[PDB]
Order: structure tokens, then sequence, then C-alpha cells
């Protein structure tokens, strides 16, 4: 049970994110309900990740 | 393959075991597997080709997963599965139907459709799990470079051939001695036949000869050996080698004599057979020679030697057959045989959908050119699609 | 049926899996779900029923649990075990024996017994788990309105008939023009025969046509064709169509002319086979249409310009043969096939205990008649019986 | 054997199971057994193969247990996995080849070779686990004297035997009355034949019968009877009784009248078939005894009535016939059948490490001879091999 | 197989550059790869040979590690490790000779020696390092199954085959039209032949066809394409083809006329080469298709006039010759070929010890029987004895 | 053509030399030279073919290093850099073919396909190491 609800216990965590792309285009900020404008990433596709 | 053979095992037990009132250690391990494979399909898209009249299809993954707290199953739960594996099954049925009617040349063993090569990535490896079938079993041990095989019950290793070789013949038609044979699936019936019954032959005796070279090699094979051919028994109205004319063929049937069954490998006789009927065993070979010999009685009934004159003409001709039934072997490639639906399978597709012919399998994947050219190309396309088949079958 | 099956399963696997000095690990689920259900069977009484001289049994469930804490199981717990399973499995047996005897015009799919009826209530469907045999695979999907499949090695489809049709006949049955076939199993063979060897038909040609109807549709079917009909090819005193006379049948045997094999579906072609004999697919079809041509051979040699005279007296008569033969297929109902035993099992248990006819199937469970008439009635009994006797099958 | 069944499929999960990428969940049990079976085996030496060609193999297991610390397996714990099955597999091989060439006329069904007399110790019985093939669970049953049951598609039940009986002959063999018979594996094709037609008979009416008698019990089987015995209805040439010489068989095929057959157990008839054909059922039976008539056409057409004259010559010989095919049935031993490998399997063995003929088998595993003398301890040596055999499939 | 190739190439390697006055740093990793084998090997038994003459020998290592302190080789060091190696050595030609005298019908690909299944355990997994053989490269690219590749020099592809087809003839031979063909090796000379020089042919042209199905596949071929056959151009007497009589052959050989090198891969045309002699370029292909015309010289000088008359008898015969001669080429299969010597080396040790004739190659390891019937059983096990003998002619030779 | 050369010679080394239970010594070197082709090569685009039936592709280099084990390499280890190697080969492949089926009257010793051109750009002298064909 922990195991699998794990991902979804740690990505509910106001003070921790899943990580940061640096990509040195100019990205529009996505409008989101909870901020308003924001640099939020939903997934991490077309980058290399470290 | 295995992740597509996962893919299917997985839902295959879970519509096997997810049902209401079953303990839940009765499908821990399953629902573990089920979540697993959620887990890993999330986020990915896929689409299933174009080809044919096959249509396009895309599919999403955004499903959650099934619980793991209760002592029993019930209903809500089974219909919550349900409702996931509908789609899953969908796709897997989809995706080998996409594989199925593909082929190459060049890589005919690796992945043609994209969802295919896109689930053969390094981040689908998660979903792969027991590969008990045994066409599975055979893809992982081949892919190890390990020695596997598939059994056949009636394989169907002999192209279709009707046919007959005439040693001495007439325009007339009226003295011929040859052979007449029927190749076909598992099956061999053989007959040689003289219109003078030996009568100016060395002895009395006239020998005939049948060799068979199957296109792969069988081994453990067990064989039903009969000594007449009723395919060749009768009288028949037969075309000529040229189709000019017609002859005639008014067979008696003597016992045939000297029968002498070969089972050769590489040329050498690996497994030989003397005036033995009934069950054989044939262990490894490529190769079958019946020898038989039409001996002239030597004594007669006067109704036996009104049939056979000193001289023409000749009405009644000596006929003496074998037939060679191959109940099972095993095979180191794949095959068609009586008891399995790959082939079917294959061929149902393909016809539903339009598909045109490709470079590799003949068109409408008839078995009888296929088996003839079985190329190495066109073995390795023929065991992938018979594995997606047989992968497809398990859900569809 | 499901907890039935349920049942045996867990007999079975409790047969396969509980043995001496094996790890608790490899039966912790088993052990579980055969202490559950001991449990729920505890404290029901049962009776299987005295229906024909199948004896009236009464059946007691007061077992105590299976342990569940050795390392390795022991002689101790395998003998406590096997007693257990012993009267479970006799009680399962005479079960499946007292609803195998039964049958209903109403509602043939539901339970007959009183025991399978118990055993339907919600309290037993704790019992229920792995459902994964294809008989209860299909079970399961009909009782849902899905898609079902039952694949059969030479599906038993053909209801048995050797008959003749004479489309040119006279009191004397010299010059008869017609055709001859027995549809038996899972073949067909048909001859058609011109006594005049076609000498006045336009173009020469005598056309023979042979529809079959299957009371079921096949798909996925791998069919061998073959050109002659052996059945058909030797000489004959058949009967006449009322009885009053014998008629004289001397074949000789000339290969068919234009073969075309159609497998249709509703009245449409869904497959179409010209001139092709080896192995061929009939992907969905429940009718075979068999159109095969006489062609007297325009080139003869002598003997066979004497075979074949301008007029009568009509001495050896022209056939022209066909030989179908279903090697496997996909049927949505069951049949009786080659390598099953249901149709034995219902039938042996309803010979060995006098069962008396009912109002579904025919006496003796003919399977001639049965397939003949197959109406969803007895479609609908005989898949609860044949499910049950393949639920049988795995204890006994 | 129950061991070496168990390292067996512990080989053959192994092999499917413990693949990359794959939850541990779904081989945890399976690890728990792997591991057992390393220590068990751990500190053994063994010895296979000392017959024959069979080299011998010296056998040493120091093995390290598999992890249980991963959530998927990965690369490193497939290789490690995959020397150790690579290794154990082998070795599970050797032996039962090494037990599948010796026989005991004393205690064949006991272990015959040295390693699997020393897995029969207690200090192995650990390794004992799920045992669920039909072969394992059949020797199991008979090990506790419970009925046993084997179920054969196309059982080869009969020894091969094409002979005649003439219970009406002369010197000329121009008058004979009598039958002639094929009884070869699952197929009995019997015809009786007159050459008067039964001109002379009391009521015109000849009895002609046949009885089979099985060497064993054969239960639930599934029989197809055909009214014609196409292997015995054209004209044929035929060795006299003593091989002095030859007689002339001209066929002409009548139905066969009053047909009657039996299945009869300890001389009880148990099943009675009265004018059916097609598919009949069988549901315990010894002997077969199939009864039928020539009956001489009361009315005749012109060509028919030619046939047939009132005296000598008899041109053309009236003929019954009847064949009856076993597709399937259930017995209480082991028999070769057309889907199993199991008689192949042993035959290929022994033929390939040339072993010395034993006290028990025929020379070259002779299936007709083994079958036609089918002792007891013939029967436990053929169990046991079998048994053996299929052990070895599950992996080889 | 990779590990015994590991102990040769480390013990080549020693052999090699364990040499006195060197610096320690030209063979640090290699002094340690040796101490790797060295501790591997350590405590082990083994057992090569009861096959054939081949004797049975028993191999005990108890050996110390090469030292690391030196700064460069001295002589002691070396003369140390030249012991340890000769030890080592001595023990690798072993197993590779009792490998390559075995070969099984089932896992021919598998070893089949108890040295190198004991090699095959995880334990000495460890002493694998450097890969870079052709031969030992293929062998683990078959293990993965990926696209394997051989380069061989005129490689052994055909197997000897010296016959002739008679399309015309009678029992005088004395107007005969056929082929005759010698198919050895690498090469192929063909000749038709026309005793009638076409005289009474549909257009003076007589057309002739050479049909050479190669067991295996090549790719990546250069082929010599000669237009003269030399070996069907002079007065021969040759037996019929029952043998019941000989016939003479007195050939004058014209140059051949629309010549077609066709070259097939499952019966698809992959190259065609017209009228072009020389160097040329079968990319792949398994089939050769060589068709070439006997024209008549419309003009004739007197003499070559009175070579060929308007009818019998027929002194000189018209011939038209081919050669193909494959120099180099690429095969996904192990063959033998001119410059490599596994053919010879693993019939050289079979042939030393008496070795038994085995139920999977020729008897007595004849090439032209092997490449005849090159089934897949055949083919593992002349790949593993092929590697095995590669291995073993690292140090033995 | 010596970028192109060494890269090839590179990943014949790393498909040679990286085995399973090799000394992390007997590749210490290779494994460096293989991370700095990897870092030289990450993040550049090349494309390959346009010419005749030789397919139009694409590569794109976002792979991590190669990393490292104490004593002897594993089953994981080989098959982490098989992956890496597989595209490499593939690359360099496209970009011999590519290479191969151009020509130029004039400067016929040049580079003519973009790809061998790019990489003989100063950035990838990088990537050069041992010529000894
Ligand atoms: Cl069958
Ligand atoms: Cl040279
Ligand atoms: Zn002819
Ligand atoms: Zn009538
Ligand atoms: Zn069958
Ligand atoms: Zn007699
Ligand atoms: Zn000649």
């Amino acid at each position: 049970l922990i195991l699998m609800n794990m991902e979804q216990i740690e990505r509910a965590s106001d003070k921790i994110a899943q990580g940061v792309i640096i990509a040195y285009r100019d990205m529009q900020l996505e409008r989101d309900e909870m901020y308003g404008y924001v640099n939020i990433a939903r997934n991490l596709d077309g980058f290399q990740q470290i | 393959m295995d992740v597509l053979y996962s893919l299917s095992k997985t839902l295959k037990d879970a519509r096997d075991k997810i049902v209401e009132g079953t303990l839940y250690s009765n499908v821990s391990d399953l629902i573990q597997q089920f979540n697993q494979m959620i887990i890993t399909m999330n986020g990915n898209e896929f689409q299933t080709g174009g080809i044919g009249n096959l249509p396009i299809r895309n599919w999403n993954f955004d499903f959650g997963l099934l619980g793991t707290t209760l002592l029993n199953l019930d209903a809500n739960y089974v219909e919550t599965a349900r409702n996931t594996i509908d789609y899953f099954v969908d796709f897997v049925d989809n995706v080998c139907m996409d594989e199925m009617v593909r082929e190459s040349q060049r890589n005919g063993i690796a992945p043609q459709s994209d969802s295919l090569r896109k689930l053969s990535g390094i981040k689908f490896k998660r979903i792969n799990f027991d590969n008990s079938s045994e066409y599975i079993e055979n893809w992982n041990l081949q892919n190890r470079r390990q020695r596997t095989g598939f059994t056949f019950h009636k394989p169907n290793i002999f192209p279709y051939s009707a046919s007959f070789t005439l040693n001495r013949s007439q325009p007339a038609h009226d003295n011929l001695m040859g052979t007449m044979w029927l190749n076909a699936g598992s099956e061999i019936q053989v007959a040689g036949f003289d219109y003078s019954c030996a009568i100016n032959a060395p002895a009395n005796i006239q020998q005939f000869e049948h060799i068979v070279q199957l296109r792969r090699v069988l081994t453990t094979a067990t064989i039903t050996l009969l000594p007449d051919a009723e395919r060749f028994s009768f009288p028949r109205v037969i075309n000529s080698a040229d189709g000019a004319t017609t002859w005639y063929f008014n067979p008696v049937i003597l016992r045939p004599n000297n029968v002498e069954v070969e089972f050769l490998l590489n040329g050498q006789i690996i497994n030989t057979y003397q005036a033995r009927f009934g069950t054989i065993i044939a262990r490894n070979f490529d190769t079958i020679r019946l020898s038989f010999q039409l001996m002239r009685p030597p004594n007669m009934t006067p109704a036996v030697a009104a049939l056979f004159p000193n001289a023409q003409p000749f009405e009644h001709h000596a006929t003496v057959g074998l037939t060679l039934r191959i109940e099972s072997a095993v095979c180191e490639s794949v095959l068609a045989d009586a008891s399995k639906t790959m082939l079917a399978n294959v061929t149902s597709v393909r016809q539903e959908y339009a598909i045109p012919v490709g470079p590799v399998f003949p068109p409408g994947m008839n078995w009888t050119d296929l088996i003839t050219n079985y190329s190495p190309s066109r073995e390795d396309n023929l065991q992938r699609v018979f594995t997606v088949a047989s992968i497809r079958s398990m859900l569809v």
C-alpha cells in the first residue's frame, strides 16, 4: 500500500517539487487554477534527465 | 514480444482470477502485476496503424490502480477492474493485429509495428513477467541461442503435390511403369505401378523409390506406415505430363515387397525400417526414402493368372502402395498443423482487413507456396506473426 | 457452476500441491482457499438426487481447517488434507453427475439439480476463485452476453449422412447423373458421377454442386481440400431412393475441373478458393458450397476412348471427387470434437445410470440427432452439461 | 520420480518467470522453492550414464542462493539465475535419459538409475512441490492405488495386423467366403466378402463377425463408425494363408446389413449400437464385437443382376465393410497416441545412445510387439519411462 | 567460450608484453588481468581428454601472483611469469583440443568438453576481458543474435562437382549439345558445347544456362568473371552419364555471346551483369545464374569455314566458356577459405588423435560433404569448433 | 574522417572490452574516452541521408555517462552501456553510408556529407584518439 501510494503522497507535498527543467528557450508560463501564471512542467518529455 | 505477451497474460489472468467473492490472496500477485502494468503504461500514447483496411487507432493510458485491501473481491471491485481490462484487451488485440499484418525482409524477427517497437523500449521492461506458453518460451529460448522446439500434431510439413513419374511410357500409354504420389500436409501416399507386372523384369521384380525432402528437420516423430495407398487403388483417367492426352490406370493391388523406409539426415541413414508397418519412430531426419518392390507372384490361381498375360494388351495393372502419416513430431521452426490455429488466425486477420501482398509471404498466406519456399526470412516473419497470433489468442 | 468449478479447481490444486515435504510457501494461498472452502461448506447439508438409477446420496460437512503453522508439509499434514480432499472430491463428482443427467426446455442454462441450485446461493460465492479453464471462461462470458469461443480439433459439426442425388435417372439405372456424399464429423466426401461422361453435355462439361449448411458458424477454420473422394471411387451396389431396387456404380475417377470452394456467411461469400487444394483457411462461415465439373477429356488414348463410348451401354462411369476436412476451427457454441471427452463423459454418465429420455436431448445422447436439430434450448442444455463434464473431468 | 519432476518443474518455472524487469512478487514463492532446491542439492555428488553410448557425467552442486531483496529483477539477478538453471537443467535431462534407457523385470516401477535412487531418499523430499502434470498425477495416484486416468487422442491400442479368414475356400480361390481386416493403431477396418453373394445362403444372408480384444480396458471412448471399409474395396491379389499361391479379390461393395457393434466388458454387453453410424460412445469396454451381414439384394436392376450370377464363375465378389476409429478414450494404463510424444522420446533416446535390448521391452521399442504382449512388467516399465520422458520434455 | 578466449588472450598478452626491461606502466593493467586469472583459477581441478587417443590430463592451479612493486621488469620476474604462462598455455591448448574433437546434435553451439563446461560457471566469468578477435566478436554477436559477419578470402562455398549435362545426345555421341562444369572451392568453370556449331539452330544461337545454388548467403562479394574456361578447352575422353561408354570432346573455343551473370537472393534478382568481364560486385546473393550463347560467326575465313561443315561428321566442336572466381566475400556463417587455417586445425586435431566419427560431422571432416549438407546443427558445431581453433591458434600457433 | 574513425574505434573497443565480469582496470581508459565522446556529442543534432533511397535520419544525443565499478563489470553495466553503444553504432554506420555515396570533382578528399562536415569542426577534435588502422 505504502509503495504504490508513495508517488501520490510525495507529489501532494507543498514544500518539495519533483524536478526542474532548464530549457534555455523562452517558454510561456502555464495558466493553472491554483497559481495563476506558473512555470510548471506537467512532465519531463523532451529533455535529458540528470 | 515479451512485453506484448506479458500484457496479454496479465489481462487473461485478470479476466480469469478477478471474480466476485474470491479471496484477495488468490489474486494478490496478479493485482500487483496489473498495477505494475498500469503504472508502466500510464502517460504513454500509442498508435495502431492504418495498414490495409485496419483503421488508425490512438490509445491513451490514464488509469488508476486496483484496490489491494479487501479480504474477498466484491461486485464493485470486479466492475472497476473490468472497465480497465476491456480497454487494455482492446489495445493488446489491436497491437497484435497491427503486428500480424506486417512483414520485413531484412529483419523479419524484429517488431514491425510502431506500437511493438515502442513496447520494446527499456521503460516497458517492467511489464514483463511469466513467459510460460510454448510459443513465447520458444521465442525466449531462441533469443538465447538455445535449442528449442515446437511440438506438432499432424505437422503440415509436405507441400501439396499430386504428381507421377513414368519410368517407362509410350504415346499410347498402354505399357507404363512408374510412380504416383500425393504429398499433402502430414501425409504421403505413394504407389508404384507396372502394367506388365514385371513379366520381363530381372527376377520378376520391379523396384520403385520415392524420396521426399522435408524443408525442415523433424525430431521425435511418430509415424504410421501402412502397406497400401488407397488414393491410387481405383481406376483413374490421368492427364499426361504435358496435358496433350489422357491415359488409363486400372490398378490391381499387390503386397509391396522389400519395403524399406529410411529416415535420413544430411544424406546419412538415421532410421531404417524393413517390412515394418504400424507405429515407427523417426528420431531426427530431413529426408524420407521409401523403397519398395512389385514382386510377380510365383504361383497364381487361374483367376490371378488371367489378369497378368505374357504380353500386351495389359488390362489389369499391378500396383504396390505405401502410406506414411506423421501423427506427431517436433521442429526447430514453426509449422502449420491440425491442432493449432496460428496460421488460420494470421490468414483470417490478413483477409479481413484486405492486407496487400507483401515482399515476404505469398498472396493469401497460402501454405503450399509458403512451405515450398521456406526461406530464412520467411521463417523469421512467420515465427514472429505466429507468436503474435498466439498472444492474441489468449484474449480474442 | 462457477462455485462448483471452484470447488473442483481447489480440490485439484490441493491434490497437486499438498505433497509431503513441500514448502508451506508453495501452498499458503492454496491452503487459505481450501480453508475458506471448508468454512463455507461446513454446516451445510446436500443431497445428490435419485434421478434414474443414480443413488441418492446425503452429504454433511464438518471438517477441521488445514494448519498454517509449518515450514514444510509433513506426512501428518498430507494425510489430514487427503481425507477431506477425498470426501470433497466424491461430493463434487456426485454433484456433477446429478447435474449432467438433467435438462429443461425453459432454463436449460440454469442449474437443474438441487445441489447446484444450493451452491448458486450467495453464501457460497466466497468459494469462487480462478476461472481459467476454456469451458468455464466461455460460461462466464456467455453469462454476460460476451463473444464466446471454443477451439475444436476436428469439430463434429456435420451430422452423419451418406446420401446421393440423381439429377438424371430412370428405372434401368444404367445412365445416371448425380452426386453422392458422406458428411460425417469434420469430413465431407462428395463425388459427382456421369454415366455418359458428358458426351451430350453442353461443351462436354457436367456441373456438380454440393451445399452443406453448418448448424453453427465456424470461424478461423483450417481445412484440407483433396481432389478425389476415395469413398466413392470403387464399385458399389447402391439401393434406390425408395429402396425398391438396387443399381450399380462402377466409377472411373477423373480429376475435378474448375473446383470452387466457397465459404459463405448468411449467403455472402466470405472466402473463395479456385483450383487450390493443399490447405485453406475459412475465417468465418456457416455454409460450404463445393462446385466442381466433370470435363470429358478432349484427347484420349485408345484405352480411355474405349472407356467412354458415344452412347449406351455405359459400363465405366466418370466420377469426379472432392474431400474437405476441417482440421481445427473456432465456434461460439460447444461441439463434440476428436480431442475432448465432454460428449463421451455425458453419454457415459447417462448410459451407466439408465437416465430416461428427456424433453431436450435425443435418446442415448445421439450426436447426429443432436447436431441435426441444434436448437437454442439444446445449445443451452448441452453447454451446461458439457461445462459440468469438464468440471468433473478435472477430478475424475 | 516426484523429486525429479519437482526439479524439472522448478527449473521450468525459473526459466519462464525469472526474466529481466519482472516484479519480485511474481517470483517470490518460486525463489523460495528454488533456494530450497539449491540447499537440498548442495554438497551432493551424482553420476549419470554408463549404459550404451550414454556418457558418464559427474554432477557436483555448489551454488549460491538467489536474492530476495529486489523490487524488480535486473540483469545481474537473471544472469546468476540463468547459470544455475542451465547447470540444473542439464543435470535433470541427463538423469531423465539415464532412467529412460533402463528396465527391470522385477520392480520396473521402481527407479533404475542410481541418480534417481539417490533422489528417492528422505533428504531430497523437501524439493517436492506442485505435481500438476497428468503423468505425475497418475504416478502419485498409482502409488496410492487410486484410479488412474490417461486421456488419449487416437489411442494406439490395436497392434498392427492385416490378416484374413476364409470360412469357405478351395484350392482355386474362385468361390470364397470370409473376412479380411486391418487393426492398426486406433482404427479397425473389417470387410466380409462372399463370392457367391449369398445365392445359396439361408435367407440369402451371410453373417460376418469380427472380435477385437483390447489389451487394456478403454473408458469414455468416442468412436466413429462408418459403413464402408475403403481399404478392402478395390481389386487385390492376396497371398494364400500358407503363401503357396495368390488369389484374386474383385470387390463390389454392398452396404452392410443388420450392423451390430457391441462393446463388451468381461464378456458382458456394456454398449450395443444397431445400424448406428457416425459418432458413438463406448463408456467401458475391453472387447469390440462387430457383427454384420451381406444381404443379397432382393431386387436388382439388369446391371446389378448381371454382376451376381446363379453359380460360378463369380467375377464380382460382394463385400460389406465397417470402419471403426477411436478418436479419443481414457485408459488406466499408458499408451502411445497420436498427440503425445512419450513413445517417440523413449525410442529416440534408446536409439541415439545404442541401448542394448533388455529383458523387458522389444528391440527398438517396437510398439506392435509391446502392445501385443502388454504384460504387467512391461506396463510398469513403460509407465516409468513415459513419466520420465514427460518430465524431460518439460525442459528439453 | 568467452572465458577460454579470455584465458588465451591474457596468456598471449603476457607472452608479448611481459618482457625484460619494460616499464611496469606498460603492463600494469595486463598484470592485474593476469593476477585476476590466477586468483580465479587457483584451487580448481580440471580434466581434459578421454576421447580417441587424446590422453586424460589433470590440471591443478596453485600459483602465486605476479609482483607489482617493480618499476621495470627484470629477468627473474619474466622467468617466473613465463613458468606460470607455460603451464596455463598447456592447459588452454589441451582444453581447446578437447573441445574441438567433440560434437553434439542438440546444442552444438554449447560447450561439449567438461573443462569448458566448468569454465562456463559464474566464478570464472571474472576472467573475461577484451573480446576483439573476429571469431570471438562474431560469437558474442551470435549469442545475442545480432547480424554476424565473417570475411573470407576465396571462400570455400562450392562443394567439388565435375559433371556435365547433355541436352542433345545419342548413342554415338558425335552430335552433342550440352554443358560441362567444375564447381570447386571459390571457383565455377562452365562451358557450353555444341558439336554442330548451331548450324541448324534458330538463328544460329545456342543458349546455355548454369545455375549454382549456394548453401549459404554471401554478401559484399568481389567476383572475377573471365570469358573463357581453360578447364574444358582441350581434347577429352569423357565417360557417359551411365558409365557404359566413353565419348570424345574436341573443343574449339569461340567467345561467349550475350553473357549474363545473375546474382539472386530467394529467387529475386539482386545483381545483373551483361557482357561485363573483370571484377564485379555481388552485394547479397545465394544463387548464381550464368546464361551465355554460342553464336555461329556469320563470316568465316576458309579455315574457320572448314572447321564447321553443314552436316555431320563434326570433327571440331564449338565451345563457349565462363570462369567465375569469388575473390572475397562476407558470410553470416563460418566457412573454410584460402587464408585461414580453422578447418585445417580442426581436421588436424581430429586426425592426430583418431577421433571416431560422430553423429554431426562427415566421416573425416570432408569439406565437400559438410558444405553439401550444411545443416543448422552442423553450422553450430562448426562455428563452435572454429572459434575454439582460433582461440588455440593464438597460443599453440 | 579522423573524428569519424575515432568514433567508430571507440565504439568497437566498447563492444569488445565492455563485457560482463571484466576488471574495471581493463576498460578505465576506454571508459574515459567513451565518456568524453558522450560529452562532446550530447546536445548536437545530426542529419544523414537524403540521397538516392538512403532514408533521411535525424540523430540526437542525450545520453548519460558510463559509471564506474570497484572491481568488475556486471550485467547491468553491460546492458546500460550497450544501449548507448547500439545507438552510436547506428549513427556511425549511417554517417559512413551517407559519405560513401557522395563524390565531388572539386575537393574529392574533403568531406561531402553534412554530418561528416559537422564532425570536422573544432569542437569534435576532442573525440580524436588512436589512429592505428
Ligand atoms: Cl487427427
Ligand atoms: Cl589467392
Ligand atoms: Zn504420359
Ligand atoms: Zn434410383
Ligand atoms: Zn488429431
Ligand atoms: Zn487361401
Ligand atoms: Zn552420354
